[PDB]
């Protein structure tokens, strides 16, 4: 779980559903960009590591094939945000 | 404790509620000096003048043989109760069917004052309360 | 009159696709725009469904989806304690009830097209007994299961088909089945009924707080004798509010 977690940048307890549901609620800094957030899935699992892991939603369908974007515009704050390994 | 309910021997077969009775009277005695906790037996017989049932009449002259009866009630109490003196039937009325008969009455205002404090017992509804004092 | 209530209105949609969950409310409550949640619903309605979160459009009170509210006889502002609802799990063949009606209106096999459109992405709230928006076939295809005790959506793999009912289910019964008798019928002696339900309740909602009133509870009730009004419309009326046989 290499998550870029600081007090004092913005930090958003995204809920990372996993396939099998479930949440992996983790509080990233708005610092840290969507590879800091997949570093962290493949370390804290390497399930999705071995896998091309793109996180999507369920409602709606978007997978996270952009991983430079920061943790402030994923805007995944409090919410179970739906992870999957392709 | 041969618990006997009001309407429970009888039955549609033909006789049903006479063998039943015949077949407790007969566990009892086997089993045990047991009493026959003849539960809500109030309404089992107009004392077999208002009989107008024919199954009514032969449940009262079964009971009566199994209560009145030679060498019946060997060791073998029966507990009646009654919520109709009135309507008792008048063999089981006497002595002999119904040796004994008591009736329960209402308590008194001391003895309502006990059986208040004990029922209370289980909880505490005022703590700078006497229930006597109510009661 | 509880925390866990917020005070929901009617969702800027009456599915619950635009509703808007308050900042207090995405705060206190992992109130998510996208979470499952397992919100209250009145006449045994189990909402597990996804409100959204438009506190950004307006940080204003809970907003709850109109139509599925209605459909679900919901209370807009009643303590939903929406709560996540991972642990409700459906099976891969479930009982899914293809509603006669739902076909009433769908061309073809719209029910195998709505269950592909379905079975992954389905789009929709996940629960049962509200309005959903669904789609197929040029019609309103609500060939979805009453309910199912396990996660009455699909909470298992997207294509975990669950094996549909072969009958189609008629209009009528869900007519009839809408147009329970609830509490609301219920009104007028809101002391003396009030006060004989609230017995009942609490012995069905709170026996251990009967319990531990050191006291014995209550061993029955009595009911009200009415003068010819009718009780049947007071008895009706509880039987379908109380869970008991």
């Amino acid at each position: 779980a290499v998550v870029l977690i600081d007090d004092s940048v913005p930090t958003t307890k995204i809920q990372i559903r996993l396939a099998d549901g479930s949440r992996l609620i983790q509080r990233f800094n708005s610092t840290h960009r969507i590879l800091d957030v997949r570093n962290f899935i493949v370390q804290s699992r390497p399930e999705f590591a071995a896998l091309d892991f793109i996180l999507v939603t369920s409602f709606p369908n978007k997978e996270l094939t952009d991983e430079s974007l920061t943790l402030l515009e994923a805007d995944i704050l409090n919410t179970v945000l739906l992870q999957q390994l392709k | 404790f041969f618990l006997i309910n009001g309407p429970e021997i009888m039955s549609k077969l033909a006789g049903e509620s006479e063998s039943n009775l015949r077949k407790a009277f007969e566990e009892a005695e086997k089993n045990a000096p047991a009493i026959i906790f003849i539960d809500e037996l109030d309404a089992i017989a107009p004392k077999r003048e208002k009989t107008h049932g024919e199954v009514e009449r032969r449940i009262v002259s079964q009971l009566l043989t199994l209560m009145d009866g030679l060498k019946q009630r060997a060791h073998v109490i029966v507990m009646a109760a009654t919520n109709r003196p009135n309507s008792i039937d008048p063999a089981l009325r006497r002595f002999g069917r119904f040796d004994r008969e008591v009736d329960i009455g209402i308590p008194d205002a001391t003895g309502r004052l006990e059986i208040l404090q004990i029922h209370t017992k289980n909880m505490k509804l005022a703590d700078d309360v006497d229930l006597e004092q109510v009661a | 009159n509880r925390p866990n209530r917020l005070i929901v209105d009617e969702a800027i949609n009456e599915d619950n696709s635009v509703v808007s969950l308050s900042q207090p409310k995405m705060d206190e409550l992992q109130l998510f725009r996208g979470d499952t949640v397992l919100l209250k619903g009145k006449k045994r309605r189990e909402a597990v469904c996804i409100v959204l979160s438009d506190d950004t459009c307006s940080d204003e009170k809970i907003r709850m989806n109109r139509v599925v509210r209605n459909n679900l006889r919901v209370r807009l502002g009643d303590v939903i304690s929406i709560q996540p609802c991972p642990d409700v799990k459906y099976g891969k063949r479930i009982h899914v009830l293809p509603i006669d009606d739902t076909v009433e209106g769908i061309t073809g096999n719209l029910f195998e097209v709505y269950l592909k459109p379905y079975f992954l992405e389905a789009y929709r709230p996940i629960r049962k007994g509200d309005i959903f928006l669904v789609r197929g076939g040029m019609r309103a295809v609500e060939f979805k299961v009453v309910e199912t005790d396990p996660s009455p959506y699909c909470i298992v793999a997207p294509d975990t088909v669950i094996h549909c009912e072969g009958e189609p289910i008629k209009r009528e019964d869900e007519e009839e089945s809408l147009n329970e008798v609830g509490y609301d019928d219920i009104g007028g002696c809101r002391k003396q009924l009030a006060q004989i339900k609230e017995m009942v309740e609490l012995p069905l909602r709170h026996p251990a707080l009967f319990k531990a009133i050191g006291v014995k509870p209550p061993r029955g009730i009595l009911l009200y004798g009415p003068p010819g009004t009718g009780k049947t419309l007071i008895a009706r009326a509880v039987a379908n509010e109380t869970g008991a046989f």
